[PDB]
């Protein structure tokens, strides 16, 4: 129990709970993994994502 | 060559970046903006500078 | 009667293929 | 080996890439450039000749073959 | 922080403890005589100049026998 | 002729030692 110190924490398994199983609910829990690096803020901007 | 394309990869040093590669990493927005470096090297529709 | 000159017509280019 | 320096003490740097030149080089980059460095590295002429003058040989085997007709 | 030294005309540096010194004569004097790289060029002419007339005797032991 | 053919040939060989 870890929670505040794992790198995965409850809301992505307050996702996965009613997460409709088909491939798109797949790809979002890929996409929810993009770090807040300040890099990590500098390409997601300049791909405007 | 046919010889020498293993013997090229001997070294673990990169090439740099070329210019041409690097007039294609931005959006079609942000091209115009000052962001891009290479717009010294765009200057004619029928030609690479 | 010719072919006998043929035969080092043959074998120079056999050695240009050696040779070089 | 090492180098013999003439002044004795050391002196600190504050310069710029635009200003003098420094020597200052992290120890597995030379280590690497060394590896890569090292990784990077006739009679065949007389046997031609000498198998000429066998087909010199063989030719004048066919001269000796052609007069006699 | 960065500590160096400031270059001279006093500054000498050492033969390498003389364990790459001798490597480098044996370098010296294995390559005193080789390729010159001066008759690689009369190699590639003389090659190619008689593979013309060997191909000239091609020629003509084609056309004089008839 | 053939004579001739011989001939040139083992002169033109004679030359060709002046290439090597």
């Amino acid at each position: 129990a870890h929670e505040y110190h794992n790198w995965l924490r409850s809301p992505f398994s307050r996702y996965s709970a009613t997460c409709p199983n088909v491939l798109h609910s797949v790809m979002t829990l890929a996409a929810m993994l993009y770090k807040i690096s300040p890099v990590s803020l500098v390409l997601q901007t300049k791909a405007h994502i | 060559a046919a010889r020498r394309i293993p013997h090229f990869y001997r070294v673990r040093r990169e090439v740099p970046r070329t210019v041409n590669e690097m007039k294609q990493d931005f959006v079609v927005t942000d091209f115009y903006k000052v962001g891009n470096i290479t717009l010294y090297t765009e200057l004619h529709p029928f030609f690479d500078f | 009667l010719r072919q006998l000159a043929q035969s080092v017509q043959d074998t120079i280019q056999h050695m240009r293929f050696l040779y070089l | 080996s090492l180098l013999h320096t003439f002044w004795r003490l050391p002196v600190a740097v504050f310069f710029e890439p635009h200003e003098e030149n420094v020597l200052r080089c992290p120890e597995r980059v030379l280590r690497r450039l060394l590896e890569d460095a090292a990784v990077t590295m006739d009679r065949v002429r007389k046997r031609y000749l000498r198998q000429e003058l066998r087909d010199l040989g063989h030719r004048v085997q066919t001269y000796c073959e052609d007069l006699e007709g």
